[PDB]
């Protein structure tokens, strides 16, 4: 009893997560093969492929994407769990449910729907022509633009739980004390709230900018062949060229960017704890 | 006169908390406000601190409004009761953080406060951040980041509550001396007698956002107004007594407690009131009664002796049903009252040294 | 007054896809760009449509049994997380917190190389794995919040009054852990039914899901039985979640 | 007659050895309070005798039977909890039951003894009450109401009454006394006040550091300390220095203490140039006014402080040293009111035979 589950659940997280990662972070060692896919010779040609300028503008044109849609988030995140924190607690628990909601249906389905919804000859163009606010309707379709508003769609709500919960932890005297001593409600933003919810914010941040540099369905179906990302490509080497070592390549410059944000994560952590 | 407070209304949820108060406090005095707890008194601090608005009335200070005037501009600093120290900040930022946001030229900000800090001998703890140091030296952070400003007038809220019982002994005096040296008024709340009695020049008693008597300890603690200031603070003895007849302009004659001695009352009764005679434990006189002689006061028993080392304080039950709760001390004359239980005794009172209330 | 504005604005925008299909679920044309009348041919087209019905049970049945086990395993692990103390606690909390901060392409493909290299197929055992591997640590976070909020001398107390470890599980902590466990299983069936990309990686043509034969139509083109199939899956939705919070109470 | 015995007890805690070595024996039917400073293991003392823990070594015995290895389910030891330990799912009557439920008592005898258990805490009418409804006061007396139901050889409380308000922990504490008299069982107090230990208990353990200190009486232990810790732990003291000039006779002895002579009571034996320890109370000096070269015999001083308590005065007198003597007169002789300054000379003497003198 008091040892089996703690054996338990080590041996499901390793079996299952960390031993995995290892053979795709040793996967990119090998070379290629036409049977097994591998073979045991150390080669670094890998690598000096990604250098490659048709290979290298890809992977800057996504992390561009990427980040806008992070900071479209964050501002539109960080005052959207504000105002929850300032209304009656009865009322709290069900929005928080009708955010998740959305969820019932399929991520694949809501892409789709939101594409009729914004088309040339759909609807916010007729309505948006027939109450005169524009002249010739708005193409954003197969654009930079259209990639970033799928992004903010789906991945939204993964920012507003881990914003609200720093947020109402808050110590409310602690951000009245500032007001006594002189500090307005600007000078008491810059300098209190935001350094003691900092890991709140790099926590969110996390949860919205890694899994949108993967979603690969949504250039597909609004972006179009000039605007991919790096999910696009990683899913081609495997199932369709069926190079493997490349695609475990090219999966490490995202997880490069994994360790980077978890430093910073541990040590404004510490730094308040 | 320093603030003046009049015909202040505030409501809370629609609930009326402070019905209407007038107060004025003078300058360069120690005063302490005293009640049971939650009865507006973090209300009236908070309405003088400036975190809100009143409902009705008028504020002044310095004969300056502020009734509405921002917290922004008010010359007045606060100690919390969560010991509000921001934790990302090391000791010599949270004491400079007053300073820093009221635009000081930067070389003097350094001086004023390392000095506030060897006011309150902080001398060693110039980077610190405040989840390393103990609560006394809390206790000294937070004192020192208010009165670093050159405040008009020092708030105190609850400020010495979660300390030890000897800590808290050192600390008072060195209030009481950071007081006296600086020179300004301090207010201070607290729910208990001691700390309210032993530190202050005056003492305010509010009650359910009423002032009950202001005045020095002597007053408050000897000449009460009502039952409920006498017996709120310190305890006291409810004596049931009959007017029967006056003997002189300053005795008369009635039955207490089922006896027939003098009492002391300096204003006119006639036959037949109802009376209410108050008496502190230590005011009162017990002997024993071994022999089959019971007379001389109240017999009452015994039913507990709790002693306490520097005295002893023993409980006598009446022949009605009434505990009585004396206290005696150690003399010369008498080094020790070892008492037995369920012993018989007598009960007396020194003359003249009783309150009496109608 | 202007609070309110922000608020509904975000939800307008998190609604109006939505409202979207349900509409061109009534609509007739084909298409669905305009609205030409109100028609009910979707529906008998997509009841009398097999493919379509094998996926959706498909995907029900992986998400029903995907939220058991992962709302057992992680009830399990926040208790014994929670009742005993030890020096590896942080170190097992970094883990779980380090897995749920994981990219989907990355552990999607470490779950096919890993599932390739053992030699099992593709389909209904790998599905559920991965999904009870990426639902648990959600589930855990909500148990051990909830259950981090009451005192824990309360168990030895009771074991001082005479309760063994066995008892002390059913007549005290499962009471008080109840609404976290059902919370934790809704919330586990909602993600194991939007995910993309690890199901379109780690499965195989044995087991056919709803989210590939979509994908697969799309190109060609979406008929209205979609729309009509959004809709009924919502509805049957609505009552699982409210039966869960009658039963917990 | 002795109830339990701790013979050679040793405990280690993460390398760090918190229990040394401990003998202690409890008699039966007393009121025996542990006192110390906070974080010195007592509660640790406490858990180890309920059976919560486990020693490294010794033996603990209990009406001549080792229970030293029995698990914590079958002794006759109930504690009560700070917090009140109660489930807050269950009621007051389903709290009390608890501990009877789970040992398979019949089921026509629960209820009754469920209804007079809570009676003798008059909890009549809360029986059916949840918990978050009830106040301190009332949670303390649930939780003893539920210890004391199994009918225990030791009762055993862990600072009960430290989160209530003045005069209910004060009212509390007088009935705990009436609770123990009409019950009739040894309980173990663990406590950090100081007046809270010397009022209730007939026996005073002091521990320090894992060793016993003291154990007596309280008039024992508040009038006959042994060493200076203990002293100055319990009351207040004035601490004075003397040096030892010649004895004069068999109770006397020439000194100069605090630097002017004075003739001290010492019964053992000193030499001449012997340094001594001189523990006074702060009720036991005796103050006079010098105003205007009055009475200016013993010590002198200055007042730097002044403190009304409603019943009793305390004095803070700096000597022309430096030292700081704590002074308290009382007003109930016939002296009805008086005041001192903040700057006024002081002389200092104390009434005879009634010092402490401690050597080295």
């Amino acid at each position: 009893f008091q040892n089996v589950v703690i054996v338990t659940i080590v041996g499901w997280l390793v079996l299952f997560v960390f031993l995995p990662n290892l053979m795709i972070i040793g996967t990119s060692f090998l070379t290629r093969d036409d049977a097994s896919f591998v073979k045991m010779v150390f080669t670094l040609d890998n690598y000096t492929r990604l250098l490659d300028p048709l290979y290298f503008e890809v992977l800057l044109h996504s992390l561009n994407m990427a980040l806008i849609a992070t900071l479209a988030c964050l501002v539109l995140g960080y005052p959207f769990a504000w105002f929850l924190a300032k209304l009656p607690h009865k009322v709290r628990p069900l929005l928080l449910f009708l955010l998740i909601v959305p969820f019932w249906t399929n991520s694949l389905i809501r892409i789709y729907g939101l594409k009729i919804f914004l088309s040339t000859k759909g609807y916010l163009n007729e309505f948006l022509l027939w109450l005169g606010v524009i002249d010739t309707p708005i193409r954003i379709m197969f654009t930079p633009s259209a990639v970033i508003i799928g992004l903010v769609y789906i991945l939204l709500p993964f920012m507003v739980m881990p914003l609200y919960s720093s947020i109402e932890k808050l110590d409310k005297p602690l951000l009245e004390a500032a007001r006594d001593l002189g500090a307005s409600k600007l000078q008491t933003f810059i300098r209190i709230i935001i350094p003691l919810t900092m890991p709140g914010i790099i926590a969110g941040c996390l949860l919205v900018m890694l899994p949108a540099m993967g979603l690969f369905y949504v250039s597909d179906l609004m972006g179009g062949a000039k605007n991919l990302l790096i999910g696009n490509v990683i899913k081609v080497q495997f199932l369709n060229i069926r190079d493997w070592p490349f695609g475990a390549a090219t999966s490490i410059t995202l997880t490069i960017v994994m360790g980077l944000m978890l430093l910073v994560y541990w040590r404004a952590s510490r730094l308040l704890n | 006169p320093l603030v003046q407070l009049a015909g202040i209304r505030k409501c809370f949820d629609g609930k009326e908390v402070i019905p209407q108060l007038d107060l004025t406090i003078n300058n360069g005095e120690f005063l302490t406000l005293l009640g049971p707890s939650g009865c507006g008194k973090t209300t009236v601090l908070r309405l003088i601190a400036g975190l809100e608005t009143v409902d009705s009335g008028r504020i002044m200070l310095d004969n300056e409004d502020i009734t509405h005037v921002p917290a922004e501009n008010r010359y007045v600093n606060t100690v919390f009761q969560s010991y509000a120290l921001f934790p990302h900040m090391t000791v010599f930022e949270n004491v400079a953080f007053g300073l820093r946001m009221q635009k000081t030229p930067a070389a003097e900000i350094t001086p004023r406060v390392m000095e506030a800090l060897r006011m309150v001998q902080l001398e060693t703890f110039a980077q610190r951040k405040p989840h390393q140091l103990s609560g006394g030296q809390q206790q000294r952070v937070a004192i020192a980041r208010a009165v670093v400003n050159k405040p008009r007038l020092l708030l105190l809220d609850e400020s010495l509550s979660a300390l030890d019982y000897k800590l808290r002994k050192q600390m008072q005096n060195e209030l009481k001396a950071l007081q006296r040296k600086l020179g300004i008024t301090f207010v201070f709340v607290t729910h208990d007698q001691e700390e309210a009695l032993t530190m202050s020049d005056r003492i305010v008693v509010m009650r359910d956002g009423r002032i009950e008597q202001d005045g020095t300890p002597r007053e408050i603690y000897e000449e009460p107004k009502n039952l409920f200031v006498a017996g709120f603070i310190g305890e006291i003895n409810m004596f049931n007594a009959t007017v029967i007849e006056r003997l002189d302009e300053q005795r008369v004659r009635a039955n207490v407690e089922g006896r027939e001695c003098n009492i002391y009352v300096n204003f006119a009764v006639e036959p037949g009131q109802k009376l209410h005679v108050l008496l502190r434990p230590e005011d009162l006189r017990v002997e024993e009664i071994n022999d089959d002689n019971h007379a001389e006061g109240l017999i009452g028993y015994v039913r507990e002796r709790n002693y306490k080392g520097m005295t002893l304080e023993s409980v006598v039950e009446l022949e009605n049903g009434k505990m009585v709760m004396v206290s005696e001390f150690f003399n010369e004359d008498d080094p020790d009252f070892d008492h037995s239980l369920d012993q018989k005794m007598a009960i007396n009172w020194v003359e003249s040294w009783e309150v009496v209330l109608a | 007054l202007l609070r309110g504005g922000f608020m509904t604005a975000i939800y307008a925008y998190l609604y109006i896809p939505i409202i979207i299909l349900i509409v061109n679920s009534f609509n007739s044309s084909r298409f669905g760009i305009n609205w030409q009348g109100f028609t009910t041919k979707w529906y008998s087209l997509l009841m009398n449509n097999d493919s379509l019905l094998q996926a959706a049970q498909h995907s029900l049945t992986m998400a029903v049994f995907s939220a058991t086990f992962a709302t057992l395993i992680g009830s399990l692990t926040a208790v014994a997380l929670y009742r005993y103390r030890f020096r590896g606690k942080p170190f097992v909390s970094g883990m779980l917190f380090v897995v749920m901060m994981s990219p989907d392409i990355v552990m999607a493909i470490s779950l096919l190389v890993l599932f390739m290299l053992l030699g099992i197929q593709l389909g209904f055992w790998s599905l559920l794995f991965s999904h009870i591997t990426f639902c648990l640590p959600f589930v855990v976070v909500t148990v051990y919040s909830r259950l981090k909020g009451f005192d824990v001398r309360m168990l030895e107390a009771a074991k001082d009054l005479g309760a063994s470890e066995f008892t002390i599980l059913r007549k005290i902590i499962l009471p008080l852990a109840m609404p976290a466990v059902a919370a934790g299983w809704v919330l586990s069936f909602t993600l194991s039914m939007d995910d993309v990309v690890v199901s379109s990686f780690v499965t195989g043509p044995s087991y056919e899901i709803l989210p590939l034969k979509i994908y697969s139509m799309v190109k060609v083109g979406v008929s209205p039985e979609v729309n009509a199939l959004a809709t009924i899956l919502l509805v049957l939705s609505l009552v699982m979640v409210i039966a869960s919070q009658l039963i917990a109470r």
